[PDB]
RNA sequence: GCGGAUUUAGCUCAGUUGGGAGAGCGCCAGACUGAAGAUCUGGAGGUCCUGUGUUCGAUCCACAGAAUUCGCACCA
RNA sequence: CGAAUGCCGGCAUGAGUAACGAUAAAGAGGGUGAGAAUCCCUCUCGCCGUAAGCCCAAGGGUUCCUACGCAAUGGUCGUCAGCGUAGGGUUAGGCGGGACCUAAGGUGAAGCCGAAAGGCGUAGCCGAAGGGCAGCCGGUUAAUAUUCCGGCCCUUCCCGCAGGUGCGAUGGGGGGACGCUCUAGGCUAGGGGGACCGGAGCCAUGGACGAGCCCGGCCAGAAGCGCAGGGUGGGAGGUAGGCAAAUCCGCCUCCCAACAAGCUCUGCGUGGUGGGGAAGCCCGUACGGGUGACAACCCCCCGAAGCCAGGGAGCCAAGAAAAGCCUCUAAGCACAACCUGCGGGAACCCGUACCGCAAACCGACACAGGUGGGCGGGUGCAAGAGCACUCAGGCGCGCGGGAGAACCCUCGCCAAGGAACUCUGCAAGUUGGCCCCGUAACUUCGGGAGAAGGGGUGCUCCCUGGGGUGAUGAGCCCCGGGGAGCCGCAGUGAACAGGCUCUGGCGACUGUUUACCAAAAACACAGCUCUCUGCGAACUCGUAAGAGGAGGUAUAGGGAGCGACGCUUGCCCGGUGCCGGAAGGUCAAGGGGAGGGGUGCAAGCCCCGAACCGAAGCCCCGGUGAACGGCGGCCGUAACUAUAACGGUCCUAAGGUAGCGAAAUUCCUUGUCGGGUAAGUUCCGACCUGCACGAAAAGCGUAACGACCGGAGCGCUGUCUCGGCGAGGGACCCGGUGAAAUUGAACUGGCCGUGAAGAUGCGGCCUACCCGUGGCAGGACGAAAAGACCCCGUGGAGCUUUACUGCAGC
RNA sequence: CGAGCUAGCCCUGGCCAGGGUGAAGCUGGGGUGAGACCCAGUGGAGGCCCGAACCGGUGGGGGAUGCAAACCCCUCGGAUG
RNA sequence: GUGGUUCGUGGAGCCAUGGGGGAAUCUGGGCGGACCACCGCCUAAGGCUAAGUACUCCGGGUGACCGAUAGCGCACCAGU
RNA sequence: GAGCCGGUAGCGGGCGUGGAUCCCUGGAUGUCCGAAUGGGGGAACCCGGCCGGCGGGAACGCCGGUCACCGCGCUUUUGCGCGGGGGGAACCUGGGGAACUGAAACAUCUCAGUACCCAGAGGAGAGGAAAGAGAAAUCGACUCCCUGAGUAGCGGCGAGCG
């Protein structure tokens, strides 16, 4: 329902039991609730299995534990990651669904290599942030859209195209 | 759409010609039966109540 | 056949107005302008 | 009917002192083969469109006139 | 001042011809009046009735009643009015707005950016028939009413005392809160039959006095209360402690963790009232009833599309912000704080009248336009606000008589033929409901099917089955069932209700869109392709600020040609945009010195200043097409006859590839063969010398689908062989009413000729009396509009590229 | 100077009489390991079908100093998106 | 790199500034239109300053100005 | 100086030479909106604290008054006590600041520093005692008239501007 929640854990050593299976409408993304000690929780990050059965977390120390986070400090070479954090806490810096992420592909100095979901390569710096292991999109592409337009139900955008458009029109058109 | 519509003014004189052809005759009414007036040439009226018969009133 | 005319005291009253003229540059403006240049009363006064 | 360009040895093509002309392909003789073909040997061959004209002389320069192919062509 | 299609204003024209604003009709009797088709009562009758209903609101806003009255408004009248004058008429602690709550959105001290006016904007405010919230039914005037009367049920706030208890913020918590589609349980609306109770009267007529006609037999209520669900769970502790502060609630653990108890709507009820129609003696017995019997007040029926209820289920595209309730500071009660009782007291600001699917609302008019919600009475129909007739309530359209001609309108009829008319079966007929029997090529196997093709039904009697009906036993309902039979041309009797078929083109498809022409092969699209972007993104507005993007983060956002799917997308980057290169040339400002120069007595003091260095650029080297874009010519040969199997070439970037071809890209053309037909320049099938198809602005095909467009056949019928006849509407005559453009003016013939060259009025001649109405179109180059097709003015405005010049932004 | 034109976008309510079809689902029955997967029953999705309020405005017909500056008539599409 | 000025980039100055350099306080420093020498002129880079010219809502006068279609459009329950 | 309850003439009732109606000036009231300012807001209407009388509160309780926006200094203190603004027909100056049209086109240009919009001061602002003028070793505020000049001159040296 339209609304967002959370996108970055600063408060660690809480423990955070992967709550359950939200599976959410609202960014790709299907989220648990997270429940964390105090009983302080978030509708948090997707990354894919982690199953009902809470249990992780992450923090100043480690635990590759897959899910769960960490600065790209603390963070093993040859690591899938997500909560792509690029300057030095900016909530998660990419992969929202974006299913492969970032990899740990090297780091150097106080900076870290990140290969770059989206598809390209470079590093963010120092105790920086990310969690690894999946995002959660289960292929979430194809689907179909048959005798209508999902589009329309899209409540999306039926910002329908044009660009013939008998006129003398629109921004380079 | 007036397709045609007169082209002249129409003249003063005929205009009226026209109009003459047209005669008024007063009705050709009759005297009474005996209610003495005159009358509607056949009938009954705010005078008489006769013909023959006592139809009518005042 | 939706003329244009239906007045919505709602809004009529709502979209113009003497506040709302007063509200702005332009607005005020001619209300001088009127004010003084004729006489009559003014809008939301109808 | 208007325009642009073209008509050279059998065929496709080249030249702007114009000064006195081939390029490759076809064609006859010589080989090489038992043979023919592809292939080395030689060669033979042209109103440079019709007629004119300027010209010392110009098919390469001009003017008509044939066929070439191309463009063209609307308004109610 | 004729004289500027002149401005102003009168004033005549057609013309007493045209119109009365929906073919839902009227007629009679009496009443009142100066006078009434046009007002009042009254009796025949027609039209609604899903509305021509009553209601909530929107809008208008005294229009309403009552006594007066009619000059104009009222398209005739008019003693009638929603006309005029005057009087009078709308009251609420609990209806509704506020005196509360917030999203959008606006405001907005602070804060942010402008040349100034400004921008933007926190929180707080504004901002709703979205939230919230304490009663209803009878009565009662000319008028108002959930407000006046009365009966019955409450609300908040205050003083007091009584009983009570850590009361005491709003900060916390939970908390009020939600989609869509569907459907269990139960309950008033509402509707139905009762011959069951009450009453006022009938029968006339052949007949029946009898389960006969006819009117009704509820509506409202403290709580007590059993049908009935509706919303939760309980205690301890831990509370690495949060929800910035501590008990809350959140999170872990051990124990009651139920059909448990808890707390918010329906029946009963019933207190007890009201009403209650038919009365009804004074009394109008009549503009009838305002006002007294006395009502009967019972049963079974059927049952909601939203009533409980924030259900329950399934689903994705996955469903708003602040009262009340508990937790607590500050705090102050804490013999005086909150909760709770009872008694006394207190309770405001604006709102109503009538209209109001409308002469009172928008259309400039009492204009068959539109304009949001509430069941919408019953009978028949398979169901149903569809249909025909009606109930309650509404209306007769505001002009009426009168003939019945053409000719227009609307509408019914046909024999024989039965598209041939025509561009076109345009239209209009065929057909049209439910059940059975049956169902084709093709298929993305769902579907093309309602396909197509038949037969069905009407009421009677006879036996048989079943689902709601508390067992089930007047009581209802879906249903056969099969059998026998009856009568008409006819047995969905009328009313509402498909002609199909075959075939081709494009586009898939449901869509949307050119308001007053054009719903289309156009855009939209599900889908595919190159693609720019790393976020403070790329682009779009913005003067900065900023918002947008996106609280989005490359399965993401933005550019984009095609626009399911199926098959497949080929050859060329020599020019071009672009992607990249950046060594080399080049070149702005710049830096930088030789020099020259004026004046200088001289130091000095001012330019010019160039070798050399120096930016993007562009040149040049490459990549580059689901980027612009382009993808040859003629000579020869087997071809007894023709491109061609092969071959000669000349220029370019390579010089059409696979499907397809006279298509809607083929003018020569009705191209030639084929089929279809008595003939066909349209089709549809082949050939293919494709004037000038070609894969991506797709290409060949493609089932389904289309108010698309073309091409066939059976059905049907006045479309058509001409039709003819008829019915209701104007026209025509009557009386009332009583415009309009164009117009110099006019008592205006045919001729043959003529003139500027298509003449009523010039010439010669020939008919020719004076006036009119119902008509028919030919001329008066008729009207309407100072051509929109044209050309002209070194006229205007939109768009285009390697047009000029510039500005923006990069 | 104007979105009470209208097209759009935001917020927030209302609304679609009848009726047809009959997928995913699950229940049970089906030769094999289980299963595919069938069948039947239940089931009630679709910018789905038929049809009115509602919405629309091709196709013919009337009107053309009109009821009216777009209307009336026959007819026609959508009709839980 | 612009403005004013009569100066339209010009032989083209004075003042005013946008952006970078960034002086001298009386032998200081601009000035007399490129510039150079000498002369002549002024003393900036703060402020106030009635009166002499403009204007008409309003009051007065006066008009070879008007007469209701002319005057302001409005001479009187008119910017309605 | 002797009539008056206004334009309404009318009715019905009244005031004044113990200087009335009215002319003037200087008074109190001065409802509600409009800078609006206490708060809100579709103006002219609906909302809040203290004083206020004590008001009926017949054995029961009010309006009225009043009162506080914000930018401005600063006696700062806890800030008390000043000025502002909102007008205005046309006039002024400054901020910003245009096409037609002329050049018989049209890019320079002219229309103009014109129209307009703005901020603001006034009753008039403008400006206003010199880093001036000019050059006769001469002049001396600023402004406004005439004159100077349509000269000196600016310029697709073209219209014109001057």
């Amino acid at each position: 329902q339209y609304r967002i929640i959370d996108f970055k854990r600063d408060k660690d050593g809480i423990p955070g039991r992967v709550a359950t299976i939200e599976y959410d409408p609202n960014r790709s993304a299907n989220i648990a609730l997270i429940n964390y000690a105090d009983g302080e929780k978030r509708y948090i990050i997707a990354p894919k299995n982690l199953k009902v059965g809470m249990e992780i977390m992450s923090g100043p120390d480690a635990d590759i534990k897959i899910g769960n986070a960490l600065p790209l400090e603390n963070i093993p070479v040859g690591t899938l990651v997500h909560n792509i954090e690029l300057k030095p806490g900016r909530g998660g810096q990419l992969v929202r669904a974006a299913g492969t992420s970032a990899q740990v592909l090297g780091k150097e100095g106080k900076y870290v290599i990140v290969r770059l979901a989206s598809g390209e390569v470079r590093m963010i710096l120092g105790k920086c942030r990310a969690t690894v292991g999946e995002v959660g999109n289960g292929g979430r592409t194809d689907k179909p859209f048959v005798k209508a337009g999902n589009k329309h139900h899209k409540m999306k955008a039926p910002n329908v195209r044009g660009v013939a458009m008998n006129a003398v029109d629109h921004p380079f058109g | 759409a007036k397709h045609p519509v007169p082209k002249k003014k129409t003249s003063k004189s005929k205009r009226d010609m026209r109009r003459s052809h047209h005669a008024l005759t007063a009705p050709n009414l009759t005297e009474c039966p005996q209610c003495h007036g005159k009358k509607l040439s056949h009938h009954i009226c705010p005078n008489c109540g006769y013909y023959d018969g006592r139809q009518v009133l005042a | 056949m939706k003329r244009t005319y239906q007045p919505n005291n709602r809004k009529r009253a709502k979209t113009h107005g003497f506040r709302a003229r007063m509200k702005t540059k332009s607005g005020r403006n001619i209300l001088a302008r009127r004010r003084a240049k004729g006489r009559h009363q003014l809008t939301v006064s109808d």
